[PDB]
RNA sequence: GGAUUAAAACUAGAGUAGCGAAACGGAUUCGAUACCCGUGUAGUUCUAGUAGUAAACUAUGAAUACAAUUAUUUAUAUAUAUAUAUAUAAAUAAUAAAUGAAAAUGAAAGUAUUCCACCUGAAGAGUACGUUAGCAAUAAUGAAACUCAAAACAAUAGACGG
């Protein structure tokens, strides 16, 4: 695929890793 | 061997290609059999045994010595600026042989397509391997032999 | 009749009178346009406990025998199976007795190095004596015992060469006959074949029938056995 | 457990084969190169035997003295003993001499039985390797793909000479088990025969 | 078509081959063998240069 | 020359033709051939 | 006048080569297929052209 | 099934010059959570492990038989009027034929054969759930509903380019 599909993944990937940073935040202060 | 068969089958339609008058194929009792058919029916201009080298000229007897060393030499044929032989595949494949019986072998000849096998076209050669030995499938017929359709030429 | 199959033993002396036997049966597969075989195994009455893994064998079909036994075998048409168990157990003997053997010679070589690391006479200063004792006229008590390190009761200079030959020599000169052989056995088949008239009393006087009425191959056997016959069974 | 566990690379520990094998490499005057030493001590002493009947044909420094002829003795020894070069010379010997206690005629080396020799004596040496560089994975690779050649060589002798078979197996110290049976020497095999010990 | 596509080789032809396969490897084993004894010869002549003591 | 040779290092032939009864069998060869 | 296309059998080389070996069996060049030399032009050489030289 | 597997990361014990996430400062800027500069913690290093992921790419699985040329190296062999010449392979470059949507491939992406892996519109999604493994980060496995008549590749002529 050429880079303009790649981006594409690029920013679904983007999303689930910062919303996993997020869940790990609220875990530890829920912790 | 039908793997040998196979690869003898490409080799001859590669040589059609670029027009080579002779050429050689694997010594064995199978492409012997194969080659003689195809010279019969007018498909090869001749059939010499010899070596690696080339055709033999004086008949030089085939021993455990040099049977590594030898080959069969066949002359391919061009008319009117066409290869003789055109096409040779296999049917009856390495991982899928097909056994006919002599009624199918009759449909076969008469226009209907057995087991995915296209049906004889006009003026087309299909061998027919039966006791070790090669036919065209007319004469398998005629003999009420039941064979393996080894290959199809055009 | 009874339904059998040919299959292959492949477990045995897991169960009390009960084989597991592989049977490959063919079938035609329609969707690929193929006939394949089919595999299955069956478990199988063995009443003698005859049968062993890889043993070929026929079975046949029987009343119901357990849950699920519903064959016996009917005879061991390859006994492949039985013969490993056999060459196992003459294996272990065999090798034994052979090892025994080996070690018992390693520990000799052993003692025979070991006795002469204790003589600190050395080839080169004995032979170095049968040499000036020879060309001097002494006889010190000392060539006695050399005359039985050596076993040379008699000490001439043609006694040292005969101490010092080497392994090589002699397959200098085997390998010289060996070459000779098969150039003079080539070399008389050819002549023989060139002349077809000398060819023909070269077989009748060496006792062949009418030589004459014989092919080439038929006949140029005879002759290459009998060239063969004329320099390996004289020599 | 209470199958019969025989290492499928190193064999059954006290192999007589393996063991003469090693202590035959290890004999005080073993020499290199396919030099025996009475081949060697013989060889020397006709020189200078032929040394002196060369000059007591054409001839009328005297002798050397009896001690410089000792010390070209040693410098040669010294040059070709087995404890002194190369493991590779070492290995070299061994497979000759597993060659000839298995080969069916003079001149036979590729004969199963042979083969499998052959390879248990490379297995052996580099199983030794990886014992102490067992980190060297290009090597550890090297030793699982011989140790499975040796199974299929094995293999085809059993289809072929099941006598045989049984023979060289029982011989090199391995069992039906550790040919036939599917081995890949990986981590679980390194720590159930305690490959590398400790 | 006729000819036999293999003859197999008569008992004296085999003969004969392995009396040539066997001087073969006879032949070099011994070439190699006494150009080892030819290599220690020539190194015998130079360990008077050699120190051992 | 080969064992009849005057080299101070000599090849195999000089070791081997003594071992061969060579340089001795020509050696009263030569001196035979003198008387 | 140098024939192409000949293969030189063992049959026809019974005695010892150079190295003091027979031959016995086929070697790798003997086995390779030689179609390509019956196709390619043949060098033309001439003995006078040495002498001219 | 097994083994090995960049960088980052992690678990212990050392090391820590330089570099350098982060953090704290200096600038730039309409603003500058950046680009540039400073101080520079983890990390980068070694030892023993965990983990098995990369645009881990030639975006091209492995094996076999075969097909027209040239050039350039390399290797082996042969010859001599001894330094070249003649042979046979390998590699690389440019090609014929053939193939292909074309770009191109070129001894394969050609002519054939054998085996394995994988794909079936886009998005949802390599996500959710479950399971397995790991100290952990995570890795593997891996959907459906809803919605749409789209979506994608090569090439062509333009327009534009700090
Ligand atoms: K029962
Ligand atoms: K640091
Ligand atoms: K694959
Ligand atoms: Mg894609
Ligand atoms: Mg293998
Ligand atoms: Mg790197
Ligand atoms: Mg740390
Ligand atoms: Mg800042
Ligand atoms: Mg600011
Ligand atoms: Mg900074
Ligand atoms: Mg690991
Ligand atoms: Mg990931
Ligand atoms: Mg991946
Ligand atoms: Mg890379
Ligand atoms: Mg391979
Ligand atoms: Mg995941
Ligand atoms: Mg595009």
């Amino acid at each position: 695929d050429s880079v303009m599909r790649k981006r594409k993944k690029k920013m679904k990937k983007h999303k689930l890793r910062k919303r996993r940073k997020r869940e790990k935040a609220e875990r530890r202060k829920l912790s | 061997s039908l793997v040998k068969l196979a690869n003898t089958c490409a080799h001859l339609q590669n040589c059609s290609k670029v027009r080579v008058a002779l050429t050689s194929i694997p010594y064995t009792k199978l492409q012997l059999q194969f080659a003689y058919n195809l010279y019969q029916q007018g498909f090869l201009s001749s059939l010499q045994k010899g070596s690696t080298m080339g055709p033999d000229k004086d008949f030089v007897e085939v021993t455990p010595d040099n049977i590594s060393t030898r080959r069969l030499w066949v002359g391919l044929k061009y008319r009117d600026n066409k290869p003789v032989l055109s096409s040779c595949k296999l049917i009856s494949k390495p991982n899928s042989r097909i056994h006919l019986p002599m009624e199918d072998m009759k449909k076969l000849c008469s226009g209907v397509t057995i087991r995915n096998i296209k049906p004889l076209q006009p003026g087309e050669l299909i061998l027919v391997r039966a006791h070790n030995n090669i036919m065209d499938i007319n004469e398998a017929i005629s003999k009420k032999l039941d064979g393996e359709v080894l290959c199809r030429v055009k | 009749a009874r339904q059998n199959f040919l299959g292959l033993v492949v477990s045995q002396g897991k169960m009390q009178k009960t084989v597991k036997v592989r049977v490959e049966t063919k079938v035609f597969n329609k969707k690929i346009n193929k006939e394949l075989f089919h595999r299955r195994d069956y478990l199988v009455h063995d009443e003698g406990e005859i049968s062993r893994e890889g043993d070929l064998v026929r079975i046949e079909a029987t009343r119901p025998l357990s849950k699920r036994k519903f064959f016996a075998i009917a005879e061991i048409i390859r006994n492949k199976g039985q013969q490993f168990a056999l060459y196992e157990s003459e294996a272990q003997l065999s090798v034994a007795k052979e090892e025994a053997q080996k070690a018992k010679e390693f520990l000799d070589k052993r003692s025979v190095r070991e006795n002469k690391l204790n003589e600190k006479t050395t080839l080169l200063r004995d032979i170095r004596t049968i040499q000036d004792a020879l060309s001097s006229g002494s006889t010190p008590k000392e060539l006695l015992e050399i005359k039985q390190r050596y076993g040379i009761q008699d000490f001439s200079q043609e006694t040292v060469r005969q101490l010092l030959q080497l392994d090589i020599s002699g397959l200098e000169v085997n390998l010289e006959k060996q070459r000779s052989l098969i150039d003079r056995i080539q070399t008389r088949l050819s002549e023989l074949l060139s002349n077809d008239l000398k060819c023909d009393q070269f077989l009748k006087d060496h006792g062949v029938e009418d030589p004459l009425t014989l092919k080439k191959n038929i006949k140029k056997n005879l002759l290459r056995k009998h060239v063969m016959m004329d320099m390996q069974q004289p020599s | 457990a209470s199958t019969d566990k025989v290492d499928p690379v190193l064999g059954r520990a006290d192999t007589p084969f393996i063991t003469r094998i090693m202590a035959e490499l290890k004999e005080p005057l073993v020499l290199s190169k396919g030099y025996n030493i009475e081949e060697v001590d013989k060889f020397l002493a006709a020189i200078e035997s032929a040394k002196r009947e060369r000059a007591e044909l054409s001839g009328l420094v005297g002798i050397e003295d009896i001690e410089k002829l000792e010390d070209r003795r040693e410098a040669i020894l010294r040059i070709l003993s087995m404890r002194n070069s190369e493991n590779k010379n070492a290995i070299k010997m061994a497979v000759e001499l597993a060659r000839k206690e298995f080969e069916r005629f003079p001149g036979d080396t590729g004969s199963s039985e042979v083969q499998a020799a052959c390879m248990t004596v490379r297995i052996q040496n580099m199983a030794n390797h990886i014992k102490e560089h067992r980190k060297d994975f290009a090597n550890t690779r090297n030793l699982r793909i011989l140790v499975q050649q040796r199974q299929a060589i094995l293999r085809y002798l059993k289809r072929d000479n099941p006598e045989k078979y049984y023979w060289t197996i029982q011989k090199l110290g391995l069992n039906d088990a550790a040919i036939t049976d599917e081995f890949n020497m990986d981590r679980r095999y390194m720590q159930d025969y305690e490959f590398f010990g400790d | 078509m006729s000819q036999p596509l293999l003859r197999n080789r008569s008992p004296e032809e085999s003969e004969l081959l392995k009396l040539k396969r066997n001087y073969n490897r006879s032949l070099l084993n011994f070439q190699a063998h006494k150009k080892k004894l030819n290599e220690l010869l020539n190194l015998y002549h130079v360990a008077n240069e050699f120190i051992v003591t | 020359m080969g064992s009849l040779s005057n080299e101070k290092f000599f090849d195999i032939s000089l070791v081997d033709s003594y071992l061969n009864k060579d340089l001795k069998n020509i050696s009263n060869k030569i001196d035979s051939k003198l008387n | 006048g140098h024939i192409i296309g000949k293969l030189v059998d063992v049959t026809e080389q019974p005695h010892a080569n150079n190295k003091g070996l027979y031959k016995t069996r086929p070697n790798s060049s003997d086995k390779r297929v030689g179609v390509k030399r019956l196709y390619r032009p043949p060098k033309l050489t001439y003995v006078e052209d040495r002498l001219r030289s």
